[PDB]
């Protein structure tokens, strides 16, 4: 399961 | 504190420039620093906040997971135990920081629906790493931390935002991961992906193509996970 | 020091945990620690200490290319230089540790060729990474210094290995980049890579099938550098 | 130019 991954 | 004698923009200045050096650590002291000034945190500035310390724990909690299964096939010398407590209670101290942050006093002064939901959504994930490394003890009131600020912040967006808004959709998107992963509720979990994207799909036709993008980007992640859990 | 009251070995064992979990600035510490028990490095332990330094410079150097950048473009407040000289002081302190452990008491107790060799490869490695942050002062001394470790590691390499050894490859390798990128002088970096890949591959007969491509490997990235060069 | 990579 995918969260709000981190930025970019 | 230990960023005292900076200056608050040469503090959010130094954030950036770490952000772009991928010093994650770096950045996240120049954002504690930049809090403890005492003022209200602007929308880019609670960003900023947030990307440094999610990228520190998640380095954190993705070394914890390697020595975990590591120390479990060991268990079917102290060494991968005693590290796997380190790097825990390290892990451990930078959520603590970041709750800390939150109540002292990011969450008491937010008044705005934006910023109250951010900070809630905030604190419903840093309980949630706790929760991920916790065992038995305090492990049930860890979980109940997480999911009362995750259901604060959700009252008040299902109020003041709309489906579409990007924060209202991460938000839901990672309550769901803690229905699925924490609170062993997989059922709640496809739910509440399945109704945020529906909702956010019958909202679409009020965005400006870079509103579009943004709230489909987030939509995709829904998706993502329900194909993974159906 | 800060590791002194654990064993040798829970270190050895940590520092290869801490690869495992990408955790250089811990497997640093760790092999520190280990070295300062003043006992000598096998081969594995040897690789484990350069493994370690080689990922954080390496993350420092790359933060600070990304602000030197900044400022340069910059010039042409205070924040964008206070912190590249910020993170230029930590890589600095880096490598004066290594450079630390090496002159006490690495390489004095290194009597094989392998060993030394090594070591004095290292030696030239954390001069140079010295130089490339160095403006004018001791820039022509650090430059001597990685010269004076590389060259004498290069006599004893020609001498003692074969053409074909990884440690005299990689020494060869590293040496022809500070010729080109360090010293100004692109056509002595040109002819020691040349040179080096045409010994190597002349050697390559005597070999079993896993050390060829241990080989190759290392010719592959000589062959690229003169490509770009060239 | 490269230099020896670190480890994998």
């Amino acid at each position: 399961a995918g969260s709000i991954p981190g930025r970019r | 504190g230990a960023m005292g004698s900076m200056e608050r923009a040469s503090l959010i200045q130094k954030a950036k420039l770490a952000e772009q050096a991928e010093r994650y650590e770096d950045m996240a002291a120049f954002m504690k620093g930049a809090v403890e000034k005492g003022e209200e945190l602007s929308c880019e500035e609670r960003n900023l906040l947030s990307v440094a310390y999610k990228n520190v724990v998640g380095g954190q909690r993705a070394a914890w997971r390697v020595l975990s299964s590591i120390e479990q096939k060991s268990n079917e010398g102290p060494e991968v135990r005693e590290y796997r407590e380190k790097v825990e209670t390290e892990l451990q101290g930078v959520c603590d920081t970041v709750l800390g942050l939150l109540d002292s006093h990011l969450i008491k002064e937010a008044g705005d629906a934006e910023s109250r939901v951010f900070y809630l959504k905030m604190k419903g994930d840093y309980y949630r790493y706790l929760a991920e490394v916790a065992t038995g003890d305090d492990k049930k009131r860890i979980i109940d931390s997480a999911r009362s600020a995750y259901q604060e912040a959700m009252d008040i967006s299902k109020k003041e935002m709309p489906p579409t808004n990007p924060i209202r959709l991460g938000l839901a998107l990672n309550f769901s991961v803690f229905h699925y992963e924490i609170a062993n509720s997989p059922e709640e979990a496809i739910s509440l992906a399945k109704t945020t994207f529906d909702e956010a799909m019958a909202d679409l036709h009020t965005l400006s193509e870079d509103s579009y993008k943004d709230s489909t980007l987030i939509m995709q992640l829904l998706r993502d996970n329900l194909t993974l859990w159906t």
